[PDB]
This record gives structure tokens, C-alpha cells and sequence, in this order.
């Protein structure tokens, strides 16, 4: 918000969360497939 | 005791496996056998293309069961087809026993071994089976001493192996003496897989078909009448069922013969049945005219 | 961007650049020698971990070496990181040219050594030649060959005797003669890598003889691990198992010996390539040559030369089985590193064509090996191998994607693998999906246990196998607490 | 640890206990005016060493690192400090200037071979070993 | 953070540029909500299959 250390703290949060987001894209792909795997468990 | 042997991985084709099931079911309970046709490829792989049978006899799974007359006769004809195939081994079925060979059966395996040492005996079980994965085992069959020494795992290399028990400790012991379960792989693909998939093209007529309206009414009546009977228990069910212990619940609120399970089951048949009949009648109307 | 520059925050500057995916903003004016060390290296790493975009990552890396080189101090840890992905001859080459003028030979030696270990093996063979042409002084060039690197490590391992002999003694005393003796010989050998243990070899000569079949070949081959990169007493003792000196014993022992000879020379193999290459051509048969071709490939590993490959290619066409498996494996080992168009085309068709089971196994793994860090081409291969009649080809296809993708994750590769496995109850594919994960997710090493926690529940022993293999590879260097616990039920389950 | 070496210790232990207990138990002294007790039982046991920890180290995960801020020095060609991979902060420590090897390439420090400029300063000798060539 | 208030101008030090970071976080914060919903959903399917 400032030029102050507030954007430094926000930066570190931002940085780490960005790395996390990638991790989360993968978890979405599994979530979609799990639905078909449950249907498949029955067979 | 030292010897330099290799194990035979048995590659059974889809065509071949299905015929082995066919023969074995038919033979019941009397044990029946047959010869396997195939090819010897690589340095251990015997592949079973197809199987034919040697006669059904009560003298089955024996040297005797084997018919010189069948074998010659087929082989002349096979030359014409443009497939004269090698005898990779012999299959038999035990539906009186499991995967433990009989006493005659060990001698019979040996005779095949003299002809081609790439010979195996595959045991097919359909009512002495504990698995619906097709209880089949493979044996080359080698002596007792080889197990005792621990030589027999040196010879098997290029194997994974496996152990199952259709029928108790006695079978396990018989298996160990032989050569135990040597790995069976399958040669299969999508074209063969699609053939097996099928049911009815007649599904074409049936999806559209709906019955007489009087019949639609019979179904609806029978279900509503049924639902009345169970309803009286249902009142109790919702009022109570604090119990979560299956045996106590069963006596208390007629938990076994439950009104919830059955009433739901009933609403669901009636709904689906009415939808497909109704949906078809209307579809046909528009389209034909 | 101008406003952050004014404040002088190196961190804010890179962050805005990172999101925009723009080169101009990224290009430094807050690190044109304004505090030279430390700062570049964090950014490279970030571009890898954060992005899955190949275009942005490659552009930023290339330019960065060239500006950094120019600054008052170049720092090499960062330049190696750029170089391994790109495989550019220029990056290393420019960095050494400044170092020649200042006459600081040691600074240069340090880079060459690191490069051997980290960077793709084929790239390493090419540069040796390249440095002579560029005109840098031989001493640095020697280190870069890696012949020096292996030996410097070897010197320490042998003399200190880092692996204790004691650990090997318990295994030998305890275990009986059955399949179990064969097992022991491989166990001691694998633990005592890079330091001599002749004591085991001579004493339990008997055990080696007792084994029959492929298992006998495997015992003799283990000798090659113990005597890794040596040429003192190590060679002498090994010689006797090979036909080179007294007591070659059985045929299986001759082949495990030629293989052990190749394994020792592995990827420093040059002197050995002529000797082995000749034996394999003339005979093109026997157990002894099967072990030689196996050895020839390992020695040749990485320079991606057409000559060795072509000579091996004929042996497959001739279609003698025994040798066939070794030649099949070997194609993949030499081409290793980066795409090579001829290897991919001959191996796919030939593997599919044959019903010779071991040729089929050798050739199948070999198609995967040649790829590494060339993501997109592999997408084509894997589907075709999976559709085929052969079960083996299905498992090899997973390997194909795992390698091509290992470099940075993407969504594409995991998604492809995942659909096949859920759809069907087919064992061969179901293991393949889960397996494939560890290599690609490598960048954030936590992730592989995340996907695998749902997959390890599966009752299929196939999936359960595949879940364990995946966890193994990803976590290998930088571990996780979660990975350890997932492995425990697999151990428990009774399937083999 | 070797089976034979430990087998010696167990055997020794067992002989003293059995032999001493044999005489001690049988003797009669309680009834006697000597009173050293008619029964006295004799058990001696051994112990084995446990994992050693000289001066604390910090353990996180399975450990691909493990450090302490208090330093000791160790020689090259003698890594008896058997490193976990991905510790750059412990190899060379945080960069050396106490040694002959002075960093002129800063915090590059691989866990494998680091040999920067040895001509900047001299604080100790440097024997060459031709041993790696010999092996070669 | 702050409700309002300019701290040493847009031009002088360049408070707005560093300032943009706080707004980029509104996006990650917006994402944090879906992650939670996503976690429950994945678990319900998993628990369902597992039994």
C-alpha cells in the first residue's frame, strides 16, 4: 500500500502463494478423474 | 541339485483361454484334458494360440486319454489351413480337484516333457475355483529334491511367481513339490477385447418398445399396494432407531426386513419404469407420422 | 516498474516482471553491478518453480548469463543452472574466456567439475572439443572431461574405506546357499561401491559357482560395482572371472564379467568402446557378447554419435535374441541426453514388430531413455505404445513422458496419464499413471505424496506398486515426512 | 557389527554368571554361625552401545540438512562430515578466508569439489597427491 | 494495510508501484476461498470411494 515494509510482507506471501497455486492446479486434475475412478470402483 | 534350466512363461491368447474354460466346465466333474497348439518364440516364451481336446473319458488326464487318432487327423488338415502349429504343451482340467496334480497326472506331464521340454500342464478349475479371476496355474513339473535344496528358484529366474490356495495346506504342499505358479501373461488387444464386449443389436428395436397401457396400470397398482404393507413399520422407524448395533436394531424396530430400504427401492423401480414407457410412447408418435 | 526502481527494491521489480511475462521489465537495471553476488541465483530458481511456461524461463536464463559475465564478478552457481536446461555451449564458453585474462585457472576448474555431475552427459562430451577451438588453457579441459572428477572422488573412497567391511560380514555369515546366496553377493557389492573388497570375492568363490541360469550371470556382474573406476588390484581380481585370465568358468560368468568390465568404465568408456564394439560385430551371438554389448552401451553413454548406434542397429535387424536384449538397451544409453531423430524412428517400429520377449523389453525401455528435457515430442509416443498388443510397451510409455517432462512440471503430462488409468480396470496402465508422477513433479518435491495419498488406497497391487516407485524417485534428494508413511502398508501387503 | 566379535563378549558374560551362581546358591551358611546366607543369586548382563551424538545438531524431516552454528574444521580428502545433499551453508561454512583457499567466487559452494584460488593467501601447506592418477 | 492515506507520493519514492503488491494479494485472497471448497469436495469423493 505504501513504499514501506508493508509491501515487503505482502511480497513474501505473494511469492510463496504463487508457488502453491501450481500445486493446486494438479490437485484439480485429480479431482476431476476421481469422479470417474469412483464410477470405475463399482465395476 | 545343479542343472541349467529356464522356466517357461506361458503366454495365453484370449482365444485360447476362453476355449480352456469351455472345455473344463463341460467336463464336470470328470476330469478331461487336451493338447495346446502354439509357437516357441524367444528363449523361454511358449505362447498358446489355440487349444483342442483329447476325448472325454473317465480315464481322463492320463496317457491313455491322449488319442493318436485325433492328433494325426488334425495335423494333416492344419497343413492345408496355412497353420501347422507346434504342440507347445497340454492343458487339462481338474474339476474334481484344485491345482494340485493327481498321481496319474504327474506321469502324463512327464511324457509331454520328453517330447518337448518346453512343455507345461495348465490346470483349469471352474467349480473347484475360489477366484473369478480364472484359477489357472502352470507347472513344468520338476522333482522333489530341487525344492528341498533350494535349487528350484535358481532355475526359475526370469519369473515373478505367485501363490493362491483354492483348497488348503495339502494343495500348497503339492504345488511346492512341482514348480509352483510360474507366470502367466496374456496376449490380448482392443480388437479381441471389442468382440467379447457385445450383447444385442436388438437393443435397436427394444429401446423404442413400450407395452400395452393396461400393463402400465398393472405395474403401478402392484407397487402402491405393496407400499401400504411396509408403511406401518415405517412410523416406528422414524420415531426411534437410536440403536446403531445391527443385531439389536433388527429385533426392535423391525430393522431386518427394513421398511426404509424396501420403500425406497420401490419408489425408484416405479419412477424409472413409468418414465421409459411413457417417454417411448410419445417419441414414437411424432416420428412415425 | 519505474516507481519500484526509485525505492531500489530488487524484489518488487522482479515480481511485477514475473506476472507480466515480459522480457523488457525483467532485464536488469537493478543488478548491473549494484551488489553483484547472491541476487541472480534466487530469480532463476523462482522462474523454474513458479512458471511452467517454457518460453519465459528459456529467454530469461539465456540473456542473464551474458549480462552477469560482463559484471565485476561472475558467480558460477547461477550460470550452471541456466546451462543445464538450455544446453548451450556458449554459456560456459564466455565465462571461461574472462577467467583466462585474469589468470585464475582454479576458478575455471571448479565449474568444469560441477558441470560433469549436473549437466546432460552428451553436452559434456562436445564441450571438451569446443574449449580447444575457443583457446582456453588444457588443464581446465581435463577436469571438464570428468576422467579427473571420478578419480578424485575415487581416491578418497578407496583410501578412507568409507563403506565399512563389517556390514558385509554380517550378510555373508548369516545367509545360506539357495537363491539367498546369489542375493548376498549383489548386496555386499552395492553397499561397497567405489572401494575395493577383494576379501568377499575370493572367500565365497563357491557361492558364485552354485548358481545356475541368469542368476549366475547377475552374481559375477556385481563385481563390476565394487571395482568401480579402479585399475590397480581391482582389475586383477575381476580379470580371472572374464576370459582375460584363469578360471572363466561357465558361459554366464563370462558375460556377467564383460558387463562388469563395462560398468566399471561406464561414461568414461572411450578406450573400452573399440575393444567391445569389435567383439559384438564379429560374433553377434553368445552369452559372452550379450554381456559385452551391455558393457559397450554403458561405456559409450552420451555423445550421441551415429557410429556406435548404427553398428548396434544391425544386430537388432539380424534378430539373434540373446544379444538382442543388450543391443536394444544400448541404443537408448548412447543417444541419452537430448532428442535424436533416427533413434526414435527405428526403435518404435522394431519393438512393436518382434515377439521375441527379451528384445521387446530392451527396445522398449530404450525409447524412453533417449528423451530428456524435450517435453512435447513424447506426447505422441506414449499413447501408441499403450494401445498395442504387448503389455510391456504400456509400462515403457510412462517412462517416455517421465523423462521428457523432467525439467519442469506441467499439467499436460499428468493429465494424459491420469485419464487412461481411471477409465479402465487394466493393471498395466493403472500402475503407469501413478509411477509417472515423481519424475515430473520433481520441482516442488512435496507434491508427489499429495497425488499418491489418494492412489495408495487402491486395492489393485499394481497401483500400490506404482505409488511406491513414484515416491522413491521424487523425494530422493530432498525428503518428506509424508512419503515415508505411505510406503509402510505396501511392505505389509503379501503380494510379491 | 561383525557377529564373531560380539559372540566373544556374550560367551564371557554367560560363563561368569553361571559358574558363580552355581557355588553361591548351594553353600550353607544361614544355619551356620557364619551367616552369609544359604542362597545368594548371581546375574550379570551386558550392554551394547547406542547411536552417538557429540554436541547437538538440528534435525528436520528425514534430514536433507543438519547443522549447528558452532563450527569445527575438517580436512579435504577426509570428508568424515558425511553431508546431506543441499547444504551449501555448511560446506566451506559460509565462505573461508581462514585457509589457503580464499574465495574469489562467492557462495557458489557445491557439496562436491570446491577448490577456489590458493594464491590469494597462505595459512597452511598443500601436499600434491598423485594417487588419483595411479588409480586411473 | 491501510484504509486510505497516500504515503510519500506516487512520483517521489514510488509508493503506488510497491503499493500494487497489496492489490495482487486481493486476487490470492479471492483464491483462498475456493481452495477450501475444493478441499471438502475432493475429500467427500475420496471418503466415498475409500469405503
Amino acid at each position: 500500500s505504501f513504499l514501506g515494509p508493508e509491501p515487503e510482507d505482502l511480497e513474501d506471501l505473494y511469492s510463496r502463494y504463487k508457488k502453491l497455486q501450481q500445486e493446486l492446479e494438479f490437485l484439480e486434475v485429480q479431482e476431476e478423474y476421481i469422479k470417474d475412478e469412483q464410477k470405475n470402483l463399482k465395476k | 541339485a545343479p542343472a541349467v534350466d529356464t522356466a517357461e512363461q506361458v503366454y495365453i491368447s484370449s482365444l485360447a483361454l476362453l476355449k480352456m474354460l469351455k472345455h473344463g466346465r463341460a467336463g464336470v466333474p470328470m476330469e478331461v484334458m487336451g493338447l495346446m497348439l502354439g509357437e516357441f518364440v524367444d528363449d523361454y516364451t511358449v505362447r498358446v494360440i489355440d487349444v483342442f481336446a483329447m476325448p472325454q473319458s473317465g480315464t481322463g488326464v492320463s496317457v491313455e486319454a491322449v488319442d493318436p487318432v485325433f492328433q494325426a487327423k488334425m495335423l494333416d488338415m492344419l497343413k492345408q489351413t496355412g497353420r501347422p502349429e507346434m504342440v507347445v504343451g497340454w492343458y487339462h482340467s481338474h474339476p474334481g480337484f484344485g491345482c494340485w496334480l493327481s498321481g496319474v497326472d504327474i506321469n502324463t506331464q512327464q511324457s509331454f516333457e520328453a517330447l518337448s521340454e518346453r512343455a507345461v500342464a495348465v490346470v483349469v478349475d471352474p467349480i473347484q475355483s475360489v477366484k473369478g479371476k480364472v484359477v489357472i496355474d502352470a507347472f513344468r513339473l520338476i522333482n522333489a529334491n530341487m525344492m528341498v535344496l533350494g535349487h528350484e528358484p535358481r532355475q526359475t529366474t526370469s519369473n515373478l511367481g505367485h501363490l493362491n490356495k483354492p483348497s488348503i495346506q495339502a494343495l500348497i504342499h503339492g504345488l511346492n513339490r512341482h514348480y509352483y505358479s510360474i507366470t502367466i501373461n496374456y496376449r490380448k488387444n482392443e480388437l479381441e477385447q471389442k468382440m467379447l464386449l457385445n450383447l444385442h443389436k436388438k437393443s435397436w428395436m427394444e429401446g423404442l418398445t413400450l407395452q400395452d397401457y393396461s400393463e402400465h396400470c398393472k405395474h403401478n397398482e402392484s407397487v402402491v399396494k405393496e407400499m401400504l404393507e411396509l408403511a406401518k413399520n415405517y412410523n416406528k422407524a422414524v420415531e426411534e432407531e437410536d440403536k446403531m448395533t445391527p443385531e439389536q436394531l433388527a429385533i426392535k424396530n423391525v430393522g431386518k426386513q427394513d421398511p426404509k430400504r424396501h420403500l425406497e427401492e420401490h419408489v425408484d423401480v416405479l419412477m424409472t419404469s413409468n418414465i421409459v414407457q411413457c417417454l417411448a410412447a410419445m417419441l414414437d408418435t411424432v416420428v412415425f407420422k | 516498474f519505474q516507481r519500484c526502481l526509485d525505492d531500489h527494491k530488487y524484489k518488487q521489480a522482479i515480481g511485477i516482471a514475473l506476472e507480466t511475462r515480459r522480457l523488457d521489465v525483467f532485464e536488469k537495471t537493478i543488478l548491473e553491478s549494484n551488489d553483484v553476488p547472491g541476487m541472480l541465483a534466487y530469480s532463476l530458481k523462482l522462474c523454474m518453480s513458479l512458471m511452467q511456461n517454457k518460453q519465459f524461463r528459456n529467454k530469461v536464463l539465456r540473456v542473464l548469463v551474458k549480462i552477469y559475465m560482463n559484471l565485476e564478478k561472475p558467480d558460477f552457481i547461477n550460470v550452471c543452472q541456466c546451462l543445464i536446461f538450455l544446453d548451450d555451449t556458449q554459456a560456459v564458453s564466455d565465462i571461461l574466456e574472462k577467467l583466462v585474462k585474469e589468470d585464475n585457472l582454479l576458478m575455471a576448474y571448479q565449474i568444469c567439475f560441477d558441470l560433469y555431475e549436473s549437466a546432460s552427459q552428451q553436452f559434456l562430451s562436445s564441450v571438451i572439443q569446443n574449449l580447444r577451438t575457443v583457446g582456453t588453457p588444457l588443464k581446465m579441459i581435463k577436469i571438464l572431461s570428468g576422467e579427473m572428477a571420478i578419480e578424485l572422488h575415487l581416491q578418497f573412497l578407496i583410501r578412507n574405506n568409507n563403506t565399512d567391511l563389517m556390514i558385509l560380514k554380517n550378510t555373508k555369515d548369516a545367509v545360506r546357499n539357495s537363491v539367498c546366496h546369489t542375493a548376498t553377493v549383489i548386496a555386499n557389492s552395492f553397499m561397497h561401491c567405489g572401494t575395493t573388497s577383494d576379501q568377499f570375492l575370493r572367500d565365497n568363490l563357491e557361492w558364485l559357482a552354485r548358481a545356475t541360469n541368469w542368476a549366475k550371470f547377475t552374481a559375477t556382474a556385481s563385481l563390476g560395482v565394487i571395482h568401480k573406476g579402479h585399475e590397480k588390484e581391482a582389475l586383477q581380481l575381476m580379470a580371472t572371472y572374464l576370459p582375460k585370465d584363469t578360471s572363466p568358468g561357465s558361459a554366464y560368468q563370462e558375460g556377467g564379467g564383460l558387463y562388469a568390465l563395462g560398468l566399471i568404465h561406464a561414461n568414461h568408456g572411450g578406450d573400452i568402446i573399440d575393444y567391445l564394439l569389435n567383439q559384438l560385430k564379429n560374433a553377434s551371438n553368445d552369452i559372452v557378447r550379450h554381456g559385452g554389448s551391455l558393457g559397450l552401451g554403458l561405456a559409450a553413454m552420451g555423445t550421441a554419435r551415429q557410429d556406435v548406434y548404427d553398428l548396434l542397429k544391425t544386430n537388432l535387424y539380424q534378430d539373434d535374441a540373446v544379444t538382442g536384449e543388450a543391443a536394444g538397451l544400448a541404443l537408448g544409453l548412447v543417444m541419452l541426453g537430448s532428442k535424436n531423430t533416427q533413434a526414435i524412428e527405428d526403435m518404435v517400429g522394431y519393438a512393436q514388430e518382434t515377439q521375441h520377449e527379451k528384445i521387446l523389453r530392451g527396445l522398449a525401455v530404450g525409447i524412453a531413455l533417449v528423451m530428456y528435457g524435450r517435453m512435447e515430442e513424447a506426447d505422441a509416443l506414449i499413447e501408441s505404445l499403450c494401445r498395442d498388443k504387448d503389455p510391456i510397451l504400456r509400462r515403457s510409455g510412462m517412462y517416455t513422458v517421465a523423462m521428457a517432462y523432467c525439467g519442469s512440471g506441467n499439467n499436460k503430462a499428468i493429465r494424459r496419464l491420469l485419464h487412461v488409468a481411471v477409465s479402465d480396470v487394466n493393471d498395466d496402465v493403472r500402475r503407469a499413471a501413478v509411477e509417472s508422477l515423481g519424475f515430473i513433479l520433481f520441482r516442488t518435491p512435496e507434491q508427489c505424496p499429495s497425488v499418491v495419498s489418494l492412489l495408495s488406497e487402491s486395492y489393485n497391487p499394481h497401483v500400490r506398486y506404482g505409488a511406491a516407485m513414484a515416491l522413491g524417485v521424487c523425494c530422493a534428494g530432498t525428503g518428506n515426512k509424508e512419503a515415508i508413511n505411505l510406503l509402510e502398508p505396501m511392505t505389509n501387503d503379501p503380494v510379491n | 557389527e561383525v557377529p564373531k566379535e560380539k559372540e566373544k563378549e556374550k560367551v564371557s558374560t554367560a560363563v561368569l554368571s553361571i559358574t558363580a551362581k552355581a557355588k553361591k546358591k548351594e553353600k550353607e551358611k544361614e544355619k551356620k554361625e557364619e551367616e552369609k546366607m544359604e542362597v545368594d543369586e548371581a546375574e550379570k548382563k551386558e550392554e551394547k552401545e547406542k547411536k552417538k551424538e557429540p554436541e547437538p545438531n538440528f534435525q528436520l524431516l528425514d534430514n536433507p540438512a543438519r547443522v549447528m552454528p558452532a563450527q569445527l574444521k575438517v580436512l579435504s580428502m577426509t570428508e568424515t562430515c558425511r553431508y546431506q545433499p543441499f547444504k551449501p551453508l555448511s560446506i566451506g561454512g559460509i565462505i573461508i578466508l581462514k585457509d589457503t583457499s580464499e574465495d574469489i567466487e562467492e557462495l557458489v559452494e557445491p557439496v562436491a569439489a570446491h577448490g577456489p584460488k590458493i594464491e590469494e593467501e597462505e595459512q597452511e601447506p598443500e601436499p600434491p597427491e598423485p594417487f588419483e592418477y595411479i588409480d586411473d | 494495510m491501510a484504509l486510505d492515506g497516500p504515503e510519500q507520493m506516487e512520483l517521489e519514492e514510488g509508493k503506488a508501484g510497491s503499493g500494487l503488491r497489496q492489490y495482487y494479494l486481493s486476487k490470492i485472497e479471492e483464491l483462498q476461498l475456493i481452495v477450501n471448497d475444493k478441499s471438502q469436495n475432493l475429500r467427500r469423493l475420496q471418503a466415498q470411494r475409500n469405503e
